[PDB]
């Protein structure tokens, strides 16, 4: 099957791709900058998110059952949320230090206590933002009441009492994962690009312009359909009625596929399409 | 020229307050660590106070701990020690004493002159068991002070400072760290000794040798003196 | 295991360090500039009009720089020093031609030094309104000192001033193409010139090192961040 | 013709000294020593890093009771620091951010330093009112200083770029000796054990032995392809070794008057920057300019170790007077101790 | 969106009850669930009544025990308990999948 | 060009007072730095390293 073979696929590379970036950091000293700490905390993210959410996903998938009972109900949907939401939260991070850079490159703003600031700041709001995501999840035995299915599953699923707290915790959670990075990314490289845009430099620096704004495609991209869908499912009720619940879990788990897979993404268009980086690659 | 003064002592009924403080003119205030040192009207001499440099570290004696405060004024270059639940045990003269701290200083260097102060435990035991000795001028005088904890460090200091108090005025650092000679002291002055026993020796005693001499531990808060060891002709 | 005069020296140290941070926090964000230049060249006039140091600022930016000319003539050994300034300020009489081979020759030295593979160089063509009087007075001609000015005409795509003679503007970008000849056969991407035209009585000199200063750092940031 | 005349005779005596030069070369130091048991490979690990400097580090020297040093850097800071427990005894601020030197006085009262300023700063450390207060200023030069060396308290020999040395007198201000006879910027100079006579190597390939009581040049040594850059004393006072751009060092001694020894290897093409023996005289440590130092035998030419671990230039290298450590410091602003 | 429950109480062992759960706001054709919880113990599956009240499902523990119901005309389901046990002093609640699993306040049944 | 002269002039001087120096063997000065530094080899710490009950930067 296709979906099967696609995440093992994005498995491998993400794996592979983001502890390459580790240990060329942690052996090779002339790469231990400023510029480097965000993108180191960016691979642990990406891995996290690799290892944590992926097979978890396409196990749960494959077989429509949660097998490990309330407690890992309550513990891996926290790890897993918390992990994306730093991803996210650190490249709007990449993408201001790098508005710092360009836009006002002579208030000598980027220190080694402003990124290591940012970073514990990153990781203190996503822990504190997902914790209804540990209080609130609860494995539960869905009857699906048609005539061909007959069988019972149990899900690990939210359980709320009274419908405005889930309402507004998912507005919450879809202004913080999505549309606040993406505005400020798009504010930032919006700016770099109004500013990068005598022959061979401008040539030179008309195509850093270019992959920027192709790295922020593939973020704006790759996070738009589990966001809006999530914002579907949980705040303004759809997918609920047992139409065809086989077709919605195959859109969810495409939908997953695409966060997956710019996790994987993330240190070609990052790292390895620089070649000073690969130059600094190959000596460790 | 080096000077530090202090104001603010007099007559106070038991049970109140007062504050003294020395102004320092003629050094780096800023970068010196300070003491308050105080003496009895009949008796030797003791401390009761420790602020540091950047007041990053306050130190007190035992008795004055709770009651007493000391604080420094870096721009305006001065220290205060205000005092609150006086007792009669507090009648004394107080001293302000710059010491400065870094590998091979001297701590302990410059006294200041004293204000007049009326009122209406697992230490180190510094122990100087003499009280007079008759000298004659031109004859060399040994001053012993047993300690009671060793105070040979592991890194090889022995943190022993002896003072001289001529008759009349405020101590006077003769010798630190048991064998180092101060700057402007004679040559005549030796100190020896180990891990418990000291000696000082003054060779060709001269008339302005005269005085009590104190002894004094720095290797652990707080800094106990000795009774001290008069000369007299 | 310390003792009382070990943990005090300990914060002495302590004391020391953050006093040094506080300096570091001025250091970095201020910019030296090398200024540099034959005797001729009116170098002193500039820095005078907007001694080895100098500060000044512009647009709340610190810039400090330094005329070194104290030694001799020998600059190969002291400038080892000057391999971390943020750019170099070359400043060149543009009115005696005579003296104009020896400037090539100076720029030629300073653009090919191994000291200086990463610097950049704002170039000053100091004094053209005595340019401009000896071009338009016709007495004496560039072809005699450099012939391939009997050959050369001016470009459309220049930018001429309100007044200026066609003549005038041939031999300013003549002399320009005669820096930039050698500024462009070498260190491509690691260091850029920068070319402009100065008077004795101007005032936008400080703009000018500001602007240039601004891009030269522009350009860093995009070279260290794995971003050109 | 008179000085066409003059001309010959100098030629003519230069030819006179090199035919007495090599009329006592009777054998080779890589010869005599040839029986002698080799060293092993040295490996010293780096014990502490002092970080506190914010530019480039261009000196260092160690104080003579082999615990504190005192630190130039391009930021325009002396730092003297206590090595044992890597603390910061000192920091003082200097007028002029360009410093190309620094020393300690070998009674520990003060220290000097210059640079770009043409101009000796001496400092007193052991005030009466706590800070460390500029003494003097010796301004009689015409070119930047490179060396600073004390004698005493009161007397000091400064290195300068204007092709002189000379021999300054602090109670007065006033230069007592000018040691001219170079035509390079003297860059590094090197005092005797018992510092009557001292050493020079200047930009010029050719390093001098100067006599500090009467002021003449006493010998000349021309060895090298290019500038003289460190130089340092065997020992006992009767050889040398220099380094240069050349990606060589080489050992002149003072009785024979010619060179004994090269020390170079192919694979080595970048300039020395810094030279010291050892204490007992065998190993000729060198700093280079490819971030790491060498120890060389002093015996055998053979190499016997590698100091790695300095991200850019070695700038300045110092071995301790009891022997029991070499700092080095280069232009990372680190200083970095092996033994 | 409302969940209302009624009809527990303190009833000794070996009697009936006939809990009720009135359900509205949210269109009635809906799988209902009723949950219980135990003072101490977790959380257990009870009952489930399908979308028109024709097909019902329980759990092991309650298999023929307890019987489920379901009425369109007031919105409303019955979950009829029989022979009650001295273990099942619960809480009980009636729940529904809206994007979630929304509850109700449930009654506390004790034996 | 009277200055080059006397230049010229105290530079040949300097070389004459050079060339006339005692100059020993050679290979008796590399004896005599051979045994200097085979009698001071068990003082060298750098050399013949010593224990870390000595070392005072252990
Ligand atoms: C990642 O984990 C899974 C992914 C898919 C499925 C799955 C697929 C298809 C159908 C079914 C299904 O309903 N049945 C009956 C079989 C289940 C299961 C698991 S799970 O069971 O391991 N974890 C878990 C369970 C319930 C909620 C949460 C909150 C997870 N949060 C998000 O979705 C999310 C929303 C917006 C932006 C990012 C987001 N995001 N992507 C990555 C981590 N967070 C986590």
């Amino acid at each position: 099957w296709v979906l099967i073979a696609g995440y093992i696929i994005v498995f491998v590379v993400a794996l592979i791709g983001n502890v390459l970036v580790c240990v060329a950091v942690w052996k090779n000293h002339h790469m231990r900058t400023v510029t480097n700490y965000f993108i180191v905390n960016l691979s642990l993210a990406d891995v996290l998110v690799t290892i944590t959410c992926l097979p978890a996903t396409l196990v749960v998938d494959i077989t429509e059952t949660w097998f490990f009972g309330q407690s890992l109900c309550k513990v891996i949907p926290y790890l897993q949320t918390v992990s994306v939401s730093v991803s996210v939260l650190t490249l709007s991070c990449i993408a201001l230090d790098r508005w710092y850079a360009i836009c006002h490159p002579l208030m000598f703003k980027s220190t080694a206590k402003r990124a290591r600031n940012s970073i514990v700041i990153i990781w203190i709001v996503s822990c504190i933002i997902m914790i209804p995501q540990a209080i609130v999840m609860e494995c539960s035995t869905v009857f699906p009441g048609l005539a061909n299915k007959t069988t019972l599953f149990t899900v690990c699923d939210e359980r709320w009492g009274g419908e405005i707290y889930p309402k507004m915790y998912h507005i919450c959670f879809f202004l913080v994962t999505y549309m606040a990075p993406l505005c400020l990314m798009v504010l930032a490289y919006l700016q770099i690009f109004r500013k990068l845009w005598e022959i061979k430099q401008i040539r030179a620096r008309r195509k850093t312009a270019r992959m920027l704004m192709v790295v922020l495609l593939v973020f704006a991209i790759c996070y738009l359909p589990i966001s809006i869908l999530n914002v579907l499912k949980r705040v303004f009720g759809m997918f609920a009625h047992t139409e065809d619940r086989e077709t919605v879990y195959a859109w969810f788990t495409f939908s997953h596929w695409l966060v997956y897979a710019n996790s994987a993404a993330n240190p070609i268009i990052y790292n390895f399409l620089s070649g000073k980086f690969r130059e600094e690659f190959k000596a460790a | 020229d080096v000077q530090l003064v202090e104001s603010g002592g007099g007559l106070v009924q038991p049970g109140g307050s007062r504050k003294l403080s020395c102004s320092a003119s003629g050094f780096a205030f800023s970068s010196f660590g300070m003491h308050w040192v105080r003496q009895a009207p009949e008796k030797g001499l003791e401390w009761v106070a420790y602020i540091s440099s950047g007041s990053g570290t306050i130190y007190y004696a035992d008795t004055v701990k709770g009651r007493f405060t000391i604080s420094r004024d870096d721009p305006k270059n001065t220290l205060f020690l205000q005092m609150t639940s006086l007792r009669s045990e507090d009648t004394a003269m107080y001293y302000c004493v710059r010491s400065i701290y870094y590998y091979g200083s001297s701590p302990f260097d410059f006294w200041g002159q004293g204000t007049t102060l009326t009122v209406s435990g697992s230490d180190i035991v510094m122990t100087q068991a003499t009280s007079s000795v008759p000298v004659t001028p031109g004859e060399s005088v040994s001053i012993s002070c047993r300690s009671s904890k060793s105070l040979l460090h592991s890194n090889g200091n022995t943190y022993l400072y002896w003072f001289l108090q001529r008759p009349g005025q405020s101590p006077q650092l003769l010798i630190y760290r048991m064998s180092n000679l101060a700057s402007g002291v004679p040559d005549r002055f030796s100190g020896s000794g180990s891990g418990t026993a000291f000696t000082l020796t003054i060779s060709r005693l001269e008339a302005e040798d005269v005085g009590v001499y104190y002894c004094m531990q720095h290797l652990e808060y707080p800094l106990t003196f000795g009774a001290g060891t008069k000369l007299e002709l | 295991t310390l003792s009382a005069e070990d943990k005090a020296a300990v914060e002495r140290s302590k004391m020391i360090e953050k006093q040094l941070q506080k300096d570091k926090q001025v250091y970095r964000r201020t910019l030296r500039l090398l200024l540099l230049g034959a005797d001729n060249s009116g170098k002193s006039t500039i820095v005078k009009q907007m001694i080895f140091e100098t500060k000044f600022q512009v647009d709340k930016v610190n810039f400090h720089m330094f005329d070194v000319g104290g030694q001799r003539d020998e600059r190969r050994k002291w400038i080892q020093c000057f391999n971390d300034v943020t750019a170099i300020i070359f400043v060149v009489d543009s009115s005696d031609y005579n003296r104009l081979q020896e400037a090539l020759n100076d720029f030629k030295s300073i653009w090919n030094n191994r000291w200086l593979r990463t610097i950049s160089v704002i170039l000053f063509l100091n004094k053209q309104d005595l340019l401009a009087e000896k071009v338009l007075a016709g007495k004496s001609k560039i072809e005699d000192y450099f012939p391939e000015f009997a050959r050369y005409t001016t470009p459309e795509d220049a930018t001429p001033e309100p007044g200026e003679d066609p003549r005038v503007t041939r031999a300013k970008y003549f002399i320009r193409k005669e820096f930039v000849d050698i500024s462009t056969a070498s260190g491509d991407g690691r260091h850029i010139c920068y070319p402009h035209f100065t008077c004795a009585v101007d005032t936008e000199n400080a703009r000018r090192i500001f602007n240039d200063c601004k891009d030269i750092i522009l350009q860093m940031n995009l070279r260290e961040y794995n971003l050109v | 013709s008179e000085l066409d005349q003059l001309r010959q005779e100098a030629e003519q005596l230069k030819n006179q000294i090199r035919d007495a030069r090599k009329a006592c070369a009777d054998a080779t130091l890589s010869q005599i020593t040839n029986n002698i048991d080799p060293v092993g490979r040295i490996q010293m690990r780096t014990r502490r890093t002092l970080r506190g400097h914010l530019a480039k580090i261009y000196a260092m020297h160690w104080g003579t009771d082999s615990r504190l040093l005192v630190s130039a850097s391009q930021d325009g800071k002396l730092i003297i620091w206590d090595s044992y427990t890597t603390n910061k005894v000192h920091a003082i601020p200097l007028r002029s951010s360009w410093v190309m030197t620094c020393a300690y006085a070998p009674s520990g009262n003060y220290v000097a330093c210059g640079g770009l300023d043409n101009i000796c700063s001496i400092y007193n450390l052991k005030t009466r009112e706590g800070n460390v207060r500029v003494s003097r200023e010796l301004a009689g030069h015409t070119g930047y200083l490179s060396c600073c060396r004390f004698l005493d308290d009161n007397q000091i020999v400064t290195s300068s770029g204007d092709t002189t040395c000379a021999l300054w007198d602090i109670e007065t201000g006033q230069q007592t000796t000018t040691f001219t006879g170079h035509t390079g910027d003297v860059m590094s100079l090197s005092l005797a054990p018992d510092t009557r006579l001292f050493v020079s190597g200047a930009c010029d390939a050719s390093a001098k032995l100067w006599d500090v009581r009467e002021g003449m040049c006493r010998q000349t040594f021309t060895g090298h392809e290019s500038d003289i850059n460190a130089i340092c004393f065997f020992p006992n006072g009767n050889a040398f070794a220099t380094g240069s751009d050349d990606a060589t060092c080489r050992l002149f001694d003072l009785r024979a008057d010619q060179e004994l020894m090269t020390y170079s290897h192919d694979n080595i093409i970048c300039g020395i920057t810094s030279v010291s023996f050892s204490k007992s005289g065998r190993l000729l440590l060198a700093g280079y300019d490819d971030f790491n130092c060498n120890v060389w035998d002093a015996l055998k030419a053979d190499r016997a170790g590698v100091l790695a671990g300095h991200d850019n230039r070695v700038s300045c290298l110092g071995v301790t007077d009891d022997g029991m450590a070499v700092a080095t410091g280069s232009w990372d602003s680190f200083l970095k101790i092996w033994n | 969106v409302q969940l209302v429950e009624s009809g527990g109480g303190l009833v000794q062992a070996g009697g009936s009850l006939r809990l009720s759960c009135a359900a509205s706001g949210f269109p009635v054709g809906r799988v209902m669930y009723w949950y219980r919880q135990a003072p101490g113990k977790e959380r257990e599956w009870v009952a489930a009544i399908s979308s028109h009240g024709d097909m019902t499902a329980y759990a092991d523990s309650v298999k023929g025990r307890f019987t489920i119901s379901r009425d369109n005309a007031k919105n409303t389901v019955y979950l009829q308990m029989n022979s009650l046990k001295p273990e099942d002093t619960a809480v009980y609640y009636c729940e529904v999948y809206v994007g979630y699993f929304y509850h109700g306040q449930g009654t506390q049944v004790t034996v | 060009n009277t200055a080059s002269i006397a230049q010229a002039r105290k530079l040949v001087e300097q070389l004459k007072m050079e060339a006339n120096i005692d100059r020993i063997k050679v290979s008796k000065a590399a004896a005599d730095l051979m045994a200097y530094c085979e009698a001071h080899a068990k003082e060298d710490p750098l050399l013949t390293p010593v224990p870390a009950s000595e070392n005072p930067f252990r």
